[PDB]
């Protein structure tokens, strides 16, 4: 997350972290169930083998509330293509029961039509991580929050160099120096409403961080919420 | 009108069958007697930040 502020006690409780051999952050994710993780079906081509964190906010000490986790099953969305990131969307199912606490829950999966017209017309969504601090930066050793502006789909194809798929929307700022980085990918995209947190987006892609010119791209969960149901029963 | 009209009163989702609005709630909250509200069933629900 380049700009933000930190993610303060209990504030960002469905955040995850895809974590490779050397107990090393390289993808985002987020708590769906005591069984479920959401994450970007690209972040499976990053690491030979990988397990799960959460209840994190400082990589550099033991709060107490921190837990890994084995993935027993890798779910990835048959139809995506590594070309242009469409349906960039998995699932992971684990080995052992996630136990809710301070800085450990889920985040809610809202109905389609509902957060379509009034979610994502919302003025603004919230992505997390402990993605790199600037483009050119080292990852974050604490979690970061950020307040992104929904952006107007037809902006948004105008400002990209590459596709902009049904399956994809955008968020984040024309100039201002804030956006989500290298490392927040797979992560969580949530949007309030009335102190409830439903999520809305998955971190995908962008040209750099923050560019003037550029918006952040994320995975339109809503598109997928059938799949996301199907996928969570086996 | 409805549902555009703040939410239709519900706390989460809305819908509108045949001129009337109608509320539901996410998995893990229960609506409340007043057809409106969305309670909580058990502890750490979805949605809500940890205290
Ligand atoms: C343009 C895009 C890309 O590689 N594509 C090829 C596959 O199809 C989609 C575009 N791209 C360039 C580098 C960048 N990698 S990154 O530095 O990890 C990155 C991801 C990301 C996500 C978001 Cl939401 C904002 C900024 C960034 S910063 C990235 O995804
Ligand atoms: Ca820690």
């Amino acid at each position: 997350i380049v700009g933000g502020q930190e993610c303060k006690d209990g504030e960002c409780p469905w955040q995850a972290l895809l974590i490779n051999e050397e107990n090393e952050g390289f993808c985002g994710g987020t708590i769906l169930s005591e069984f479920y993780i959401l994450t970007a079906a690209h972040c499976l081509y990053q690491a030979k083998r990988f397990k799960v964190r959460v209840g994190d906010r400082n990589t550099e000490q033991e709060e107490g509330g921190e837990a890994v986790h084995e993935v027993e099953v890798v779910i990835k969305h048959n139809r995506f293509t590594k070309e242009t990131y469409d349906f960039d969307i998995a699932v992971l199912r684990l080995k052992t029961p996630i136990t809710f606490r301070m800085n450990v829950a889920p985040a809610c999966l809202p109905e389609r039509d509902w957060a379509e017209s009034t979610l994502m017309t919302q003025k603004t969504g919230i992505v997390s991580g402990f993605g790199r601090t600037h483009e050119k930066g080292r990852q974050s050793t604490r979690l970061k929050m950020l307040e992104v502006p929904y952006v107007d789909r037809n902006s948004c194809k105008l400002s990209s160099s590459f596709i902009i798929t049904q399956n994809m929307f955008c968020a984040g700022y024309d100039t201002k120096q804030e956006d989500a980085c290298q490392g927040d990918s797979g992560g969580p995209h949530v949007t309030r409403f009335k102190d409830t947190y439903f999520v809305t987006g998955i971190v995908s892609w962008g040209e750099g961080c923050a560019r003037k010119g550029k918006y952040g791209i994320y995975t339109k969960v809503t598109a997928f919420l059938k799949w996301i149901d199907r996928s969570m029963k086996t | 009108k409805l549902c555009s009209l703040d939410n239709g009163d519900c706390d989460q989702f809305c819908h509108e069958e045949q001129n009337s609005v109608v509320c539901s709630c996410a998995r893990g909250y229960t609506l409340a007697d007043n057809g409106k509200a969305c309670i909580p069933t058990g502890p750490y629900p979805c949605g809500k930040q940890t205290l």
